[PDB]
RNA sequence: CUCUUUAACAUUAAGCCCUGAAGAAGGGC
């Protein structure tokens, strides 16, 4: 058939390393050829070709998809051509058995060889990933080599290299060359011509896996932490637990008067941390994660799980913390929203969540003696979830449970459809 | 005493083998080899460096019956210390079970962390069934 | 080229020395040297003082553990291994 | 009894226009976290053991060594476009 | 010549002051 003397020399310039594939050049390289044969076709057709590594000539078959259906007439068939294969082809299977004229060009061998780089391309990026995926997620020493503005170079054994940049080490901290820097590597973005490692101290995964190399009883897989949390500079929270209640977790990591702790806060910056227990019911998890300030009254709304706190003033000042984010960590361990706030405004604030409300049911059906009664254990379910939730639940001794509850829902249903209605056409 | 004392050094070599893991040829030709313990006595010191052999083993068994935690769970280092209390306690008999098991304990208080040597002082009662001459 | 390596180790939590030890041994393993260790000292008993806010009219001491390991011969990976593995923290491994 | 926080300070300072806000609205709010935020990916990294990572550390050498091999070789097709002057 | 089966309790701090209810934003030194 036909080869490009020039790609020929080329690939076997650029030929694969045994550690390297180089079948997959040719893989791609007669994907690019059959392609370009595809465009030149006026019709649109599906094709393929092979070649061989001891000759370098190679053969073009168009095909067509066996099918069902008579979507893309020029490439579709009936197992009635499959009996020239004698039944051998299947649906979803795609085969022939006729050659097509092989094209020959110039302008292709360009784009031809830009194909081969372009694997070799992927080849470094894919061949990097490799070491990556041996080491994701580990710590790992290097010395700085370069210091750019707001990132560093570090040198790694072997050729290896990584970067920092600013947001992933520490706040107060500036480095300068040669000094040792230990880091998990966590990510891998790929960069124009290959990627290049990313490496982070500021990343929670650097306090875990930092609690990793201290905690034996986490590498012996005794105990579980279930989330992490933390502020760089200053403090973290960690939860952890384990089912065996054979020992103690959070005295596990601690250690002796906290030398177990104190030992990674030292690698850390001596960032304060606030390890606590993990707990598997929401609310009483988060009284843990809102440590060391706590609370006695939870409320909750599974609907959004935005819940709320309240609490003594001298424990509300210990609860928010400095710019709140002692709230902010908890939260940001519980991956769910909070709210902080005073007992004394907490009462109040559900006597007017209730009484905003119930001045609509006096505003819909106008019974404010039938309805603040009914809101009393309305609190459960919005004037929705009394229609929505099964009428078995609502019929009490107070009230009528029969005659009733059916206008209740029609009502109630009724001026639900009347605002969805508002939303279109309205106005403005 | 003095020679009582020889046996803590013995006691010091087991646990080099047994994070070694090595062949107990090597262990003893080095460790004689690098220096000599004027004080203890290699007549006696080479002797138990022999019952490496797993006899010490099935009588370590004997301490499963009766387990508050797991037989690995507790620390190697306290572990060998009972292989060898038990290779004197049935192997040798040399000392009462009353007599070498306070020493023992005593042991365990040279190099065990936390009051280990006070707790395990329960588990003296799993050695005397194997002696009624108690 | 500098064969006689001279390691030493002070252990201030045991749980963390016997598996630091075990590390320390299998990578003279894996690179194929072999050596005794670790040869445990007795506890050694080191004073504390401490200043907590004043009691009305407070650890003091707390143990310790020793060891101490050579190596026969360190290829050229076991060097790059041995600074390639990161000491458990709270534990002070100085070279002798 | 230190309590410095200016901003604290502040707070207790204008306490009075706290109490005239604290009718009927939320007090505060705390959010935090989401999703693509929240990832930590942190099921398993004992297979790789410190022995291990320290026994076969990371190494690119193979990648430097075919880079370079890759870049003699095209200057060799510079070479093919070269002519002898 | 018994002591009745192995600790865990860790955080000392980030200026002054203004607009703003805000511990949201934002500012002067």
């Amino acid at each position: 058939g036909a080869m490009n003397k020039e790609i020929l020399a080329v690939v076997e310039a650029v030929s694969n390393e045994k550690a390297l594939p180089r079948e997959k050049i040719f893989e791609a390289l007669e994907s690019a050829l059959a392609t370009a044969t595809k465009k030149k076709y006026e019709q649109e057709i599906d094709v393929r070709v092979q070649i061989d590594r001891k000759s370098g000539d190679f053969d073009t078959f168009r095909r067509w998809l066996v099918v069902d259906e008579v979507t893309q007439p020029t490439k579709e068939i009936t197992l009635e051509a499959a009996r020239y294969e004698d039944e051998s082809l299947n649906l979803g299977d795609y085969v022939e058995d006729q050659i097509e004229s092989v094209t020959f060009d110039r302008i292709t061998t360009q784009t031809a060889k830009q194909v081969i780089v372009q694997k070799v391309r992927e080849a470094e990026r894919a061949m990097v990933v490799d070491q990556f995926r041996e080491h994701e997620g580990e710590i790992i020493t290097g010395v700085v080599k370069k210091v750019n503005r707001d990132n560093i170079s570090l040198d790694l054994g072997n050729n290896a290299e990584a970067v920092i940049l600013r947001e992933d080490m520490l706040p107060r901290e500036n480095f300068r060359p040669g000094d040792r820097v230990r880091g998990v590597l966590y990510s891998v973005r790929p960069e124009a011509r290959g990627a290049q490692l990313f490496v982070t101290r500021s990343k929670p995964e650097m306090l875990i896996e930092l609690f990793r190399i201290e905690v034996p009883e986490i590498g012996e897989e005794v105990i579980e932490i279930k989330a992490a949390a933390r502020d760089p500079g200053s403090r973290a929270k960690i939860a952890v637990k384990t089912n065996d209640k054979r020992i103690d977790p959070v005295g596990a990591c601690v250690g002796m008067r906290g030398a177990r702790v104190q030992a990674v806060s030292t690698e850390l910056g001596g960032e304060r941390i606030d390890i606590v227990l993990w707990d598997d019911n929401p609310a009483q998890f988060v009284i843990n994660a809102m440590a060391p300030a706590d609370v006695a009254s939870i409320v909750v709304d599974e609907d959004k799980h935005t819940m709320d706190i309240a609490v003594e003033a001298g424990n509300l000042a210990q609860a928010i913390g400095r710019n709140g984010q002692n709230v902010r960590l908890a939260s940001q361990l519980s991956g769910w929203e909070l709210n902080v706030m005073t007992v004394d405004d907490l009462q109040a604030k559900h006597q007017a969540e209730a009484h905003a409300a119930i001045d609509t049911f006096t505003k819909y059906l106008d019974i404010d003696e039938d309805f603040a009664t009914v809101l009393v254990e309305e609190g459960f379910s919005t004037l929705e979830e009394l229609a929505y939730v099964p009428m078995k639940e609502l019929l009490e001794i107070e009230g009528l449970d029969e005659p009733t509850v059916e206008a209740l829902r029609e009502r109630a249903k009724n001026a639900l459809a009347t605002i969805a209605q508002a939303q279109e056409e309205s106005l403005g | 005493a003095a020679r009582r004392r020889a046996r803590e050094c013995a006691v010091q070599a087991l646990y080099s083998w047994q994070l070694s893991q090595n062949d107990i040829a090597d262990v003893e030709y080095q460790f004689l080899a690098e220096q000599d313990v004027k004080d203890v006595d290699v007549l006696y010191f080479r002797e138990l460096l022999a019952g490496v052999a797993t006899n010490t083993a099935y009588l370590d068994g004997l301490m499963k019956p009766y387990l508050s935690r797991l037989l690995e769970e507790l620390g190697q280092v306290e572990k060998a210390v009972l292989r060898i209390a038990l290779y004197e306690l049935s192997k040798r008999s040399d000392v009462p079970y009353k007599v070498a098991i306070n020493e023992a304990i005593e042991l365990a208080k040279s190099f065990g962390a936390e009051d280990s040597h006070k707790f395990v002082n329960g588990v003296l009662d799993k050695a005397a069934p194997v002696i009624r001459p108690n | 080229q500098n064969q006689r390596i001279r390691i030493r180790l002070k252990a201030f939590d045991h749980r963390l020395i016997d598996q630091a030890t075990a590390e320390i041994v299998e990578t003279a393993k894996r690179t194929g040297a072999q050596v005794r260790g670790p040869i445990p000292l007795p506890t050694r008993k080191e004073r504390f003082t401490v200043l907590i806010s004043p009691h009305v009219n407070d650890q003091y001491e707390i143990r310790t553990h020793l060891r101490l390991v050579d190596i026969v011969e360190p290829t050229e990976k076991t060097v790059d291994a041995l600074m390639r593995l990161d000491l458990a923290a709270g534990v002070d491994v100085q070279i002798s | 009894l230190g309590s410095m926080d200016a901003q604290t300070r502040r707070r207790e300072r204008r306490a009075e226009k706290q109490a005239q806000w604290k009718a009927a609205n939320p007090l505060l709010v705390g959010v935090s976290a989401k999703p693509v935020n929240r990832p930590i990916l942190s099921l398993n990294r004992k297979p790789k053991s410190r022995v291990e990572s320290a026994l076969n550390p990371i190494d690119l050498t193979v990648l430097a060594e075919y880079h370079k091999q890759i870049e003699s070789n095209l200057q060799r097709i510079e070479r093919k476009n070269q002519r002898t002057w």
